[PDB]
RNA sequence: CGCGGGGUGGAGCAGCCUGGUAGCUCGUCGGGCUCAUAACCCGAAGGUCGUCGGUUCAAAUCCGGCCCCCGCAACCA
RNA sequence: CUGGUGUUGGCUCUUGGUCGCGCCUGCGUAGGAUAGGUGGGAGCCUGUGAACCCCCGCCUCCGGGUGGGGGGGAGGCGCCG
């Protein structure tokens, strides 16, 4: 309903599957997309193009929604991540900045022993 | 804008919720039939029914005593005497058996198409097809059915008119022009609203007549009274 | 071809048109160096593409090799014992290959007589777009711009 | 038994409602393709739209009788 | 255990399913577009601003329908095809 020009970004890029939600200025979603979103499914969620897709889809799915300009920031790695960032500017948005805010703990929990080979 | 100015100022001498018996209607009618031309008188109502089922399904014709203005040109497709019967009684197009073999590609609407009861093999797969739901279906219950074929035409080019009830669940059929005064158009609004009392379907249940609207062409309409 | 790479083998100007090209096709319309009936049953083609078309039989056959021409396509090409389909575009030279090549297979599958008739008829179509022959470049491509998802592994 | 929803290729199902549109998908099958198969893609055999009558110049449709499944709450001398 | 009522009173906020209307929308395909349906219609919409250029509310089966403000001056829509 409510249309505002400024905005907030997300990228959530994963091993299997690169993710995006376009948030207000506070930070509440006025739309998401990604890989499955898309039509993609498994593996080929995680890939690049389907995260461009994903980016795509979650910009004109913002765009219409009262989108102007927005504030990316990415957290996680995977392929899909760079060309997340890329696809959201030459796409019609206003990349207004990035930022990579991936979440690091100052060592807490004992990671899963597929995480953990980081003995 | 939404409107015009030659439509809205329509809009000034009709009350909706004042409920106008065809007679301060026929009489404000009069005043809303601004046109080049000699516009009609659209009789329109919203019957207490289900169009849904066949039990409530009102159709059929009935004659007003005044009449139309309004020249429907009249065809047949006879068989045998009713081939001259619709040519002495007045039609443009009659008896020519199968004359279906000539409209196969293009026609420009004349207005009318009816027939007999032996043509009824073939006069369903010919010109079955085409005028279907372009209300020209030689319907018996239409009234375009019959041997007395000629009978059925010097009445629908001298008053009769049709009134089917479509899909949704209501009643239309024109009861005159714009140029008939006062007396015209109020009576013969009378023979066409006993027309969906005499015809009124026998499972309608509750107050058959839940509105009965009466307008102009192009104009504004009014919710006149029911029985007057 | 390990060492070097390969060599492009070099034709010799068709003897009615000039064009290489055009001896390429025959050298697939070709089968045992029959390269007479290989040969002649183009030309005989050109002759059909004359009487049917008043178009210039060499001008109606190299934009029939061009419609047909498949702009990329899909080859397997494992990384981690898995057999994606990944596309990329084709050489401008088996970006030929192929189009010959099929354009003489489709030609082969229509069910008429004379081999003449088949080649000419096909042609025609090539170009018009419709055939048998320009189908694959589409279901050729229909398959990558599909598999567009492995195409990061465009070796 | 009173109420009401619809039977459609081998199966289901949009179309009905708001008249004239055999459409969606898998099996089937010829073929393109690939190491192999699925996916992808062209072409095709298969629908009396349960049935029977009328309304219809035309009905899968509106529809009256109706074969049968589903849903339904009650009741059970 | 539980719904309705009684003992049972004050003060604002929120929001349905009905029914009072004021009002707003619709598209398979072929087709210039986005044609719910029947009846009427050969005629009406503009000097209370029409073809179009710019901006926003709204709706979306995203092609485009819709309606007001503001540039601008006289052109639209349909029968028929």
């Amino acid at each position: 309903k409510r249309q505002v020009a400024s905005g907030r970004a997300y990228i959530h890029a994963s091993y299997n599957n690169t993710i995006v939600t376009i948030t207000d200025p506070d930070g509440n979603p006025i739309t998401w997309s990604s890989g499955g979103v898309i039509g993609y499914k498994g593996s080929r969620k995680g890939t690049p193009y389907a995260a461009q897709l994903a980016a795509l889809d979650a910009a004109k799915k913002a765009m219409a929604y009262g989108m102007q300009s927005v504030d990316v920031i990415v957290r996680g790695t995977g392929a899909g991540r760079e060309q997340a960032i890329r696809a959201l500017q030459a796409s019609g948005l206003q990349v207004k900045s990035i930022v990579d805010d991936t979440p690091v703990p100052h060592n807490g929990c004992r990671p899963k022993k597929k995480f953990r080979k980081a003995s | 804008p939404k409107h015009g100015k030659r439509y809205r100022a329509l809009l000034e001498k009709v009350d909706p919720n004042k409920i106008y018996t065809i007679d301060e209607a026929a009489h404000l009618v009069k005043e809303l039939a601004t046109a080049k031309f000699d516009e009609t008188v659209e009789v329109h109502a919203k019957l207490g029914i289900d169009p849904r089922r066949s039990d409530q399904n009102v159709r059929g014709t009935v004659s007003l005593p005044h009449g139309l203005g309004k020249q429907v040109r009249v065809l047949a497709i006879a068989k045998g005497e009713k081939i001259k019967e619709a040519e002495e009684a007045g039609a443009d197009y009659v008896g020519g058996e199968e004359i279906i073999q000539k409209i196969l590609d293009g026609w420009m609407d004349f207005d009318a198409v009816v027939a007999t009861p032996d043509v009824m093999g073939a006069v369903g797969s010919k010109m079955g097809r085409i005028l279907g739901p372009r209300g020209l279906l030689p319907n018996p219950k239409a009234g375009t059915v019959g041997f007395n074929i000629g009978e059925i035409i010097r009445e629908i080019k001298a008053g009769r008119i049709e009134f089917r009830n479509d899909k949704t669940g209501a009643i239309h059929a024109p009861v005159g022009k714009a140029s008939f005064p006062p007396e015209k158009l109020a009576d013969n609004i009378r023979a066409f609203i006993r027309a969906l009392e005499a015809h009124k379907p026998e499972g309608a249940k509750g107050t058959f007549l839940r509105s009965v609207y009466v307008t102009t062409t192009m104009g504004p309409s009014v919710r006149i009274n029911p029985h007057s | 071809a390990r060492r070097r790479r390969a060599e492009v083998r070099q034709l010799q100007p068709d003897l009615v048109y000039g064009d290489v090209l055009v001896t390429a096709f025959i050298n697939k319309i070709m089968r045992d160096g029959k390269k007479n009936l290989a040969a002649r049953i183009f030309y005989d083609a050109c002759k059909i593409i004359q009487e049917k078309t008043g178009q210039e039989p060499l001008k109606v056959f190299k934009q029939a090799v061009e419609n047909v021409k498949p702009r990329m396509e899909v080859r397997s090409r494992r990384v981690g014992g898995a057999n994606y389909q990944v596309p990329m575009e084709v050489s401008p030279r088996r970006q030929q290959s192929l189009a010959l090549r099929w354009l003489v297979q489709a030609a082969n599958q229509r069910p008429e007589r004379r081999a003449a008739v088949r080649i000419a008829h096909e042609l025609m179509d090539a170009a018009e777009g419709k055939g048998g022959a320009v189908k694959k470049k589409e279901d050729v491509e229909r398959m990558a711009e599909a598999n567009r998802a492995y195409a990061h592994y465009r070796w």
